[PDB]
């Protein structure tokens, strides 16, 4: 049962900038962690999946980087709607584990 | 027809082994020369492995040869390891039990493949059965055993590559190279799967179950209009492009209507480049398949087995002999008719069940190849042909014919399911066969005579 | 055009029996699994329990005394019950796909969640 | 020089007096010369002509075997009162008819199905109650009381398998092969095969592990096929053999998308039929109907096993003066009922079988009346 620890929970940035999300798990799982944003208002939505694979409808400003038992998620240049939740899913084995989440703040 | 059929030696394994199922020359450098048999239902030191197979190392000569199995894997089944914490108790995460490890035996230089088409795991995720299919690469005469197991994927079922049965056939190319077919991808669809020792090594990390091995080669999905061809059924290597990297040589017996059709897929990038077309339905065109020079010409040419071929008597009773088809190359490239064609004797025979080149066996300047038909014979034991190469082609009548010398049992010897030559164990400039004989648990091995 | 919408009541006794219902549309739930997260009010996510493509379910092992999952093919509908608890107030809960059988991913696609008070 | 001569040579049983000359199925006769005797001289051929009648009301025998795949429940909902619906129908041919039942899916081992506990305990979904996968199953031995296989079919479960092709050849084999366990008679036998996929053959078990080549015998037990995880599947010539030597004339009823898989095979297997089944089974009895009538309506004919320096040649005078040559000299088309055609058999010999009254026979394919040639050497 992996347990999975996201470093930062809360996060000051202003529009423009760049920030690093890191997640850690408790053992090895190679390259399979997924990302995820939540606005207020709407469901949650797959950003990256397979450590660095971004989903389709994605914005080429998310990245993912990592494996084993290192991962982070950067936000290149910041439009005032990235601005939100954000969880690690590691899926490499059941049952499914999530990170506590983060949150960015306007500056 | 100078094979020394007087006094061949044979090798005898335990009862019910399915001792001699595949069967493969060894020699890692030093002329430590040997014989690798395949036992797939033999019983193995492994904890909790009930009949997981074994390979046995068959030393060459001081009189009398003893064959010992070769520790492969000493390890039982691995523990699915959430099962470990969990409260419901540990679980298998993977099936060892009636693998049929050493289903079959490759070897090039001081490597040795063995495969378990018959291996099955339940994914980390949901508790399947896939039988992927699993293989063991011994390095460096056994200083290194690495797990191959391209199948075990994110694929996970008979839609994906769950069912693939990775190593049902494979071989090595002269590079090294390996070289394995999946008739179960895709719903059946088959598959063929290659990587370089260097890649496997490099990328080897055995504590992850699913680990991708970067630069592998493999065939793409097609649609539902392809299922169940059994891409891979049989595999063979052989130049028939004009390059220095073998090109890949697959059989798919159920491919076109239940029609088999043998494709020839280009060594550097996994892709098509021949086509042939069997001539019967359901005669499983592309069993078998070899690929070698038999007219002298430098350019290798293609054999393919259909053992389920049914023929007509000139009385008018229809009868199942097997067949077997020629396709010699040319500079232009290769035809897509035979222009030969062997047919067996006897009903029932399945003369084109296995296939192997000979090598030069009487040294004349034209390769000569070896048919089996397990069931041939008037006792049904089984029998193996030899048919001489030659300026024209492969000869239409067999030099010599091989049958077991002991007595037939209650149960069928399958004499000539699995053959091996090309290779010469005593040191003289002939080359040398050995033919399994698994219904009774044998291996015999056969010396060109000067 | 996937899309997992949920559904339940709002408000329920210690002593009632709590059930949800996610609707699917844009898939057959014979061919995805639906699983059943939780979030309490200032924890992360948990898994709950799934209902398998084929019908049969799973359970996260410290409730699976508590769950009971099921469905409705033909309504697209999966269901969601529970043993309702006080200090369980104000959790959310998600339905989220996932393939399990062929190419394996991720949660791909959540619903928008459920806000569920005891009192 | 060469002599031939004629000890049996009954005439056919016409039963032109009318209804009232009922008679048994050995004492109706089809084939008028049933036993001759020639003497060869070496290269010298011997000729003699061949009488075949079709009778009016031989009794018939069907067999129904049915593929129990989840995609079939609809077929089995309609083939529920196919006990009555096809008995009332048949009534019109022949005045004695027999049906049975019997069913398949697949092998049980690890390719072909899925064989973790709860998949084995139900192959389908949990909403598709199915049943365990089995390999063959004899649920109706043949019989005359249609209420009986209305019920009997109508007790049967659905199940399912893993791959798309279906194990039917180990049940043909098994009904072909079985004998009294089925209840044959030695009348017209028909084997309904009926199925909407393709199927496994010889080479298949390689998969599985099963390397060990069909037998041909009789393996139920309980009328199930038990040795479907021992032996391999028959073959398309293994069939054939069987088949014709069993008297069995099998009818496909396969859906519009395996028509040309099942074309081919219809091609290579001798003395069948091959029809468009709907997606349920609605049209199954019209079906039976043209495919007896394309059976029953074409003769052919075979002959032994001869000596090494004996060879056999056909010509065929069928009705309105087509003629035929050959291997297709042995065959004739549209023979009504009550009709008459001829065959002319041509015998040689190249050597001398030392001096020995050797024997062979020539049948119609499809029964069991012979014509028993008795041949011996001048040298
Ligand atoms: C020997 O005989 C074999 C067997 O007949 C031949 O193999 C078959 O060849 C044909 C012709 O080349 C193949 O069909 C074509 O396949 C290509 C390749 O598709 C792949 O690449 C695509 C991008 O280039 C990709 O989009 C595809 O993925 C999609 O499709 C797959 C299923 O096919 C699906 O799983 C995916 O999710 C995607 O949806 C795939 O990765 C394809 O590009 C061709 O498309 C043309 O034709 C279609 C209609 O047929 C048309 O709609 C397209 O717009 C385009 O015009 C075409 O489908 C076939 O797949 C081969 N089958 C096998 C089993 O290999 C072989 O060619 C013969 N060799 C010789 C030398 O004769
Ligand atoms: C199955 O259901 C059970 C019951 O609901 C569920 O157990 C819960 O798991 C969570 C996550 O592990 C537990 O929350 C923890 O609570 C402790 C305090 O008790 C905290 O310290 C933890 O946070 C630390 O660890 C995190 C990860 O390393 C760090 O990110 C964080 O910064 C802290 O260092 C964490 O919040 C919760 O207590 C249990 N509840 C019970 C009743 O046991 C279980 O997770 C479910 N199974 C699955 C697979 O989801
Ligand atoms: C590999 O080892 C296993 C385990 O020793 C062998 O299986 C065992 O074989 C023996 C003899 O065939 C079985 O004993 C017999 O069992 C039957 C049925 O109960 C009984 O009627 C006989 O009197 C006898 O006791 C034994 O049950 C069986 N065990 C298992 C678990 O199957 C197997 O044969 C060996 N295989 C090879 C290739 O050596
Ligand atoms: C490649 O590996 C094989 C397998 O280990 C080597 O073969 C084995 O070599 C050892 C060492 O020479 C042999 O041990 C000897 O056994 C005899 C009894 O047979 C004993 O009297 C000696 O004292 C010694 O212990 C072993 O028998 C032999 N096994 C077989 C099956 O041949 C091989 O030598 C290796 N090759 C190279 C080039 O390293
Ligand atoms: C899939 O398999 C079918 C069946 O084998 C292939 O069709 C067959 O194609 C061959 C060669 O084109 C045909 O043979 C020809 O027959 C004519 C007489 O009709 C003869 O004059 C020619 O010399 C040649 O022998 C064969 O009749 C034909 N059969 C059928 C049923 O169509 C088909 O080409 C295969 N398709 C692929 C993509 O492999
Ligand atoms: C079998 O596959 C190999 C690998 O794809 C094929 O070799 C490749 O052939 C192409 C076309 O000739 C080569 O591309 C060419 O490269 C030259 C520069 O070297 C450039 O000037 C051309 O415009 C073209 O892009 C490619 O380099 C070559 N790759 C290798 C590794 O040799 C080969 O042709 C295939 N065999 C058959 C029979 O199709
Ligand atoms: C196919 O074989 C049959 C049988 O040998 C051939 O039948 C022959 O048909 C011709 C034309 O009708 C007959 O010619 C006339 O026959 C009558 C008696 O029916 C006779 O009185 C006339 O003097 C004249 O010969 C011929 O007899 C008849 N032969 C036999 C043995 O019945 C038929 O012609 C063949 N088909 C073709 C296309 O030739
Ligand atoms: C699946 O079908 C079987 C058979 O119809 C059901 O089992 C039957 O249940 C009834 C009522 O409980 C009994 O009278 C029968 O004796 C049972 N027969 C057998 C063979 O079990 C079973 O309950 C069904 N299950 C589901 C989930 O649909
Ligand atoms: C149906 O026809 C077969 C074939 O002619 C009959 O087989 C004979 O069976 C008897 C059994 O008493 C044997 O003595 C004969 O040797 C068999 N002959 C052959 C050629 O096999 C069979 O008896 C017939 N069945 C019935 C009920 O009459
Ligand atoms: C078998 O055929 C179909 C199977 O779906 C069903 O019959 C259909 O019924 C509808 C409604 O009356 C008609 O519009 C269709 O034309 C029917 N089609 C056929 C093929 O019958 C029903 O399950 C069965 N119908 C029978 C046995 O008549
Ligand atoms: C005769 O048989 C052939 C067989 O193909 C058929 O086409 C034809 O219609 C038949 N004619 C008559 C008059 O029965
Ligand atoms: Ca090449
Ligand atoms: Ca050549
Ligand atoms: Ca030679
Ligand atoms: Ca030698
Ligand atoms: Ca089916
Ligand atoms: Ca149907
Ligand atoms: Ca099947």
């Amino acid at each position: 049962d992996v347990q999975m620890t996201q470093s930062p929970s809360n996060l000051a940035a202003s529009p423009g900038e760049s920030v690093s999300i890191n997640c850690k798990a408790s053992k090895r799982i190679s390259k399979y962690l997924a990302w995820y944003q939540q606005k207020p208002g709407k469901a949650n939505k797959l950003l990256i999946y397979s450590g660095s694979t971004l989903q389709s409808g994605t914005p080429s400003r998310f990245s993912g980087s990592g494996s084993g038992t290192d991962f982070t998620l950067t936000i290149r240049n910041l439009e005032p709607e990235d601005f939100g939740l954000y969880y690690c899913q590691q899926h490499k084995e059941y049952p499914p584990t999530f990170g506590a989440g983060t949150k960015l703040e306007l500056k | 027809f100078n094979l020394d059929a007087e006094a061949p030696a044979v090798l005898s394994g335990p009862p019910g082994s399915f001792f001699g199922f595949s069967v493969e020359f060894y020699r890692p450098g030093t002329d430590g020369v040997s014989v690798l048999v395949g036992a797939p239902k033999a019983n193995t030191s492994q904890p909790g492995v009930l009949q997981g197979g074994a390979v046995y190392l068959c030393p060459w000569g001081a009189s009398p040869t003893q064959c010992t199995p070769i520790e492969f894997d000493s390890k039982g089944s691995r523990l699915l390891e959430s099962s470990l914490s969990s409260s419901e108790g540990e679980e298998p995460v993977e099936y060892k039990s009636l693998q049929w490890f050493g289903a079959t035996v490759r070897a090039h230089g001081s490597s040795i493949l063995a495969c378990a088409p018959l291996y099955s795991w339940r994914t980390e995720k949901e508790p399947l059965s896939d039988p992927v299919g699993t293989c063991y690469l011994s390095t460096d005469n056994f200083t290194r055993i690495l797990e191959y197991a391209p199948c075990r994927s994110d694929f996970s079922w008979a839609a994906g590559q769950g069912y693939c049965q990775g190593g049902f056939s494979a071989e090595f190319t002269k590079t090294g190279r390996v070289v394995l077919g999946g008739p179960g991808s895709y719903f059946w669809q088959g598959q063929i799967l290659s990587a370089t020792q260097e890649q496997i090594a490099e990328s080897y990390y055995p504590e992850y179950l699913i680990n991708l091995v970067q630069g592998q080669l493999q065939t793409r999905q097609a649609s539902s209009i392809y299922d169940d061809s059994y891409l891979g059924y049989s595999v063979a290597v052989g130049e028939f492009s004009g390059d220095d990297t073998e090109d890949f040589v697959a059989g798919v017996p159920k491919g076109n209507l239940t029609y088999g059709y043998v494709t020839i897929l280009n060594g550097s990038d996994i892709r098509s480049l021949y086509n042939f077309s069997g001539e019967q339905m359901a005669s499983y065109f592309g069993y078998a398949v070899a690929a070698t020079d038999v007219n002298g010409d430098g350019l290798d040419d293609l054999l393919v087995g259909a053992p389920l071929l049914m023929d007509r008597t000139p009385d008018g009773r229809p009868q199942e002999v097997g067949r077997v088809y020629v396709y010699l190359q040319h500079p232009a490239g290769i035809e897509p008719t035979p222009t030969l064609t062997l047919t067996g004797h006897d009903e029932f025979g399945r003369f084109g069940s296995s296939l192997t080149p000979l090598g030069d066996l009487d040294q004349d300047g034209y390769n000569d190849v070896a048919i089996g038909a397990p069931f041939g014979g008037e006792t049904q034991q089984g029998v193996v042909f030899v048919f001489p190469g030659g300026p024209g082609g492969l000869g239409s009548k067999p030099s010599q014919v091989l049958q077991p010398l002991w007595a037939a049992s209650h149960t069928p010897d399958f004499f000539g399911s699995a053959l091996r030559g090309g290779r010469d164990l005593d040191g003289n400039g002939y080359p040398d066969l050995i033919v399994g004989s698994f219904g009774v648990d044998k291996a015999v091995v056969y010396r060109g005579r000067p | 055009d996937v899309q997992l919408m949920e559904s339940g009541p709002g408000l329920v006794q210690p002593s009632e029996t709590l059930s949800l219902t996610c609707t699917v549309s844009g898939f057959s739930l014979t061919s995805y699994n639906v699983h059943w997260v939780r979030q309490p009010p200032g924890k992360g996510l948990e898994w709950m329990g799934v209902m398998w493509s084929g019908g049969s379910t799973d359970y996260n092992s410290t409730l699976k005394s508590r769950l009971s999952i099921s469905r409705d093919t033909s309504q697209n509908q999966v269901f969601l019950k529970m043993n309702s608890l006080q200090s369980e107030d104000t959790t959310t809960y998600y339905c989220a796909r996932d393939r399990t059988m062929g190419m394996t991913t991720p949660f791909d696609y959540w619903g928008q969640g459920v806000m569920v008070t005891v009192s | 020089r060469g002599s031939k001569d004629i000890k049996k040579n009954k005439n056919v049983t016409n039963r032109s007096k009318g209804t009232a000359e009922k008679l048994k199925p050995e004492d109706i006769t089809q084939i008028q010369p049933q036993q001759l005797v020639l003497r060869l001289r070496s290269g010298e051929p011997q000729t003699f002509t061949l009488k075949f009648k079709r009778a009016e009301d031989y009794p018939i025998d069907l067999y129904y075997l049915m593929d129990l795949s989840y995609s079939m429940k609809d077929d089995l909902e309609n083939v529920k009162s196919l006990g009555t619906d096809l008995m009332n129908e048949m009534r019109r041919i022949t005045s004695d008819f027999r049906i049975g039942f019997g069913s398949f899916v697949e092998k049980t081992v690890m390719p072909y199905i899925s064989t973790t506990p709860a998949k084995l305990r139900n192959p389908c979904t949990s909403e598709q109650n199915c049943t365990s996968p089995f390999s063959y199953k004899n649920v109706l031995s043949l019989t005359n009381k249609g209420e009986v296989f209305n019920e009997l079919v109508g007790k049967q479960r659905i199940s399912g398998n893993l791959d798309s092709p279906e194990g039917g050849f180990d049940a043909i084999m098994q009904v072909a092969v079985c004998g009294s366990l089925i209840g044959w008679r030695n009348v017209t036998r028909l084997l309904v095969f009926s199925t909407d996929a393709g199927f496994h053959f010889a080479g298949d078990g390689k998969l599985g592990g099963i390397v060990l080549p069909n037998d041909g015998q009789c393996h139920l037990e309980n009328n199930m096929y038990t040795m479907s995880h021992y032996y391999d599947y028959p073959s398309i010539a293994h069939l054939v053999q069987k088949l014709s030597e069993n008297n069995i004339q099998t009818i496909f009823a396969v859906t519009e998308e395996f028509q040309p898989v099942y074309k081919e095979l219809k091609n290579l297997i001798p003395k069948s039929a091959v029809g468009t089944l709907s997606a349920n089974s609605s049209n199954v009895i019209q079906l039976i109907i043209d495919a007896y009538n394309s059976l029953s309506s074409e003769v052919i004919l075979e002959n032994g096993k001869l000596s090494e320096g004996v060879t056999i040649s056909y010509k065929s005078y069928c009705k309105n003066g087509v003629n035929g040559t050959g291997e297709n000299g042995r065959k004739c088309s549209n023979i009504s009922i009550g009709d008459e055609v001829q065959f002319e058999i041509s015998i040689t010999s190249n050597k001398c079988p030392k001096k020995d009254s050797d024997s062979f026979k020539i049948r119609p394919l499809g029964f069991t009346e012979e014509v028993e040639v008795i041949l011996q050497y001048i040298c």
